[PDB]
RNA sequence: CCCGGCGAGGGGAGUGAAAAAGAACCUGAAACCGUGUACGUACAAGCAGUGGGAGCACGCUUAGGCGUGUGACUGCGUACC
């Protein structure tokens, strides 16, 4: 009962070289190199799902700050103003409003200015 | 506990412990596995590193050459002369308890009754040893894939059945567990019942 | 009951071990022997 | 008529004797 | 005119006719949902929240599809320590079309 | 029948179901070596990936800012055993 490997082993390798498309040099050609490349791709992929959520918030905060200071208040006071005014609009939405409706954003600065005084 | 005869209309009284008892799936399965294991020609072999034809000299000087160290051109890592754990002829047959065998025959036979795959008749024989003659009879009874168990090893019946693949003939003494399963219908003579009954009891 | 509708009893046929066949099996590398020393060796061990 | 060549590329040349041979160390 | 509302424990800024992808809702794909907790409504003029949520403010919407998104692969991997796994995930979602912003 | 050293090797015709079945002949994978288009690249410094993420080009997105490729800038990031 001799079992030959030919068909199954090729299929397993071809799956990996397919995951390695676009990579430079041996990493897309040579299984031994590709297999290490594809795993580390996975390790970074896992990681950057968590990192992505850090990067975007830093962006939103930075944009609100710019627009807040444009209406004559700092980010840190503005958010505190909104909290004591019991406004709950989050920073993804606020950074969006900061760009596309500067007039609504100004109205949120007053709302937050009133409460803060 | 009565099995109705096909045509004579003369019911036959049998032991409910033999023909009327519950199907033991786990038991039957064990006895069918051992029969099939009992059928193998355990005939094979390969060569160990001791048995491959070739020489005992180390290829290398142990040290100094850049190669991997070697001891034997018959090492199982080497092309030719491999086979780390080579096969021998071996006996695959298994034990079955007398009682687990009989108990198993009884369970399957009792199911045959329940599934209406068992056919009881007064007599079952043929005239001249012509397979064609048997073939005619079998169509008439609406049977095709069938095991025949007769009272005595009837020869005409035996000869006529040899070329019919879907038909097998057997005397009561020579029955076995897998044949009673492997056919769509099973035919037993009245005499065949009495012999099977005594045997299992 | 046909030859292709028979099974063993549940819990009748435990599968048993096959060492050194990948990380997933749990027994890849070493094979349950630990690392080095007399017990890890082929034919290795002390008498009764 | 281009039959394969003898080649005579059997390569039992491996492996020739191998001294350092060499630096003296280190005592 | 847009409005802001909660749903899949996250917020969305949306206008009428827009399709927006939410966390899974227990609603059949032809029924209408109402979101009655709305953080802002803005048109020519703009009513914002004081107490959280707009007083008279309701958003009505139609559930258009349930489905599953692109597969993502999780890999965990401890080098030299004879450990890894790999593992799959597809996340549920409901898509809704905004049909009404009620101020 | 041609090119061609009365060569090799090719191209036609013809055989042949099929010649990309033609004696270096069943099928006919990859490392490796090529030709052809798409995009990228000569002020720009490092496990070559991933998270962002401009173009430009395709399949019209087959009226719906949709799929494939390519991907400038940019945040993280020292292979495996
Ligand atoms: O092989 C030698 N040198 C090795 C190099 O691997 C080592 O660096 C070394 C150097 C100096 C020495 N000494 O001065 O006695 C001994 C060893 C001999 Cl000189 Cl000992």
């Amino acid at each position: 009962a001799r079992v030959k490997r030919g068909v199954i082993a090729r299929a397993r390798h071809k799956k990996i070289l397919k995951q390695a498309k676009g990579y430079y040099g041996a990493r897309s050609r040579v299984y031994r190199v590709a297999f290490q490349a594809v795993i580390k791709a996975g390790q970074y992929a896992y990681r950057d799902r968590r990192q992505r959520k850090r990067q975007f918030r830093q962006l939103w905060i930075a944009r609100i700050n710019a627009a807040a200071r444009q209406n004559g208040i700092s980010y840190s006071k503005f958010i505190n103003g909104l909290k004591k005014a019991s406004v709950e609009i989050d920073r993804k939405i606020l950074a969006d409003i900061a760009v596309f409706d500067k007039v609504a954003f100004t109205a949120l600065v007053e709302k937050a200015k009133a409460a803060l005084a | 506990m009565e099995l109705v005869l096909k045509d004579a209309q003369s019911a036959l009284t049998v032991s409910e412990t033999t023909f009327g008892r519950d199907f033991n799936e786990a038991l039957v399965h064990q006895v069918v596995v051992a029969y099939a294991a009992g059928a193998r020609q355990g005939t094979r072999a390969q060569k160990t590193r001791a048995e491959v034809t070739g020489s005992g000299k180390k290829p290398w000087r142990q040290k100094g050459t850049g190669r991997a160290r070697s001891g034997s051109i018959k090492s199982p890592i080497w092309r030719s002369g491999g086979v780390t754990f080579a096969a021998r002829p071996q006996d695959h047959s298994q034990k079955v308890n007398k009682k687990m065998y009989r108990g198993a025959l009884k369970s399957i036979l009792s199911e045959l009754v329940r599934q209406d795959r068992l056919i009881v008749v007064e007599k079952f024989s043929v005239e001249a040893p012509k397979t064609k003659l048997l073939a005619q009879k079998l169509k008439d009874m609406a049977l095709e894939d069938v095991l025949i168990i007769t009272g005595e090893l009837d020869e005409n019946l035996f000869l006529a059945a040899r070329n019919l693949h879907k038909v097998d003939v057997r005397d009561a003494t020579g029955i076995d567990p897998v044949s009673l399963i492997a056919f769509d219908k099973v035919v037993m003579t009245a005499d065949a019942v009495k012999q099977v009954e005594e045997m299992l009891a | 009951m046909r030859l292709n509708t028979l099974s063993p009893a549940e819990g009748s046929k435990k599968a048993g071990k096959r060492l050194g066949r990948g990380i997933g099996s749990g027994l890849g590398k070493t094979g349950g022997r630990g690392h080095k020393g007399q017990k890890s060796r082929s034919g290795g061990g002390v008498r009764r | 008529e281009q039959k394969l060549i003898s080649e005579e590329d059997l390569f039992s040349t491996p492996v020739w004797i191998s001294q350092a041979q060499g630096i003296r160390a280190g005592p | 005119m847009y409005a802001v509302f909660q749903s899949g424990g996250k917020q969305h800024r949306v206008s009428e006719g827009q399709t927006v992808r939410l966390e899974k809702l227990d609603i059949a794909t032809g029924e209408t949902v109402e979101f009655a907790e709305v953080l802002m409504i803005a048109n020519g003029e703009e009513v914002k929240i004081g107490v959280p949520f707009v007083d008279g403010g309701v958003i009505k919407a139609e559930v258009v599809a349930h489905g599953r998104g692109e597969k993502v692969k999780i890999v965990k991997f401890r080098r030299r320590k004879h450990y890894r796994k790999q593992q799959g995930h597809r996340q549920w979602f409901t898509d809704v079309k905004i049909t009404g912003i009620s101020a």
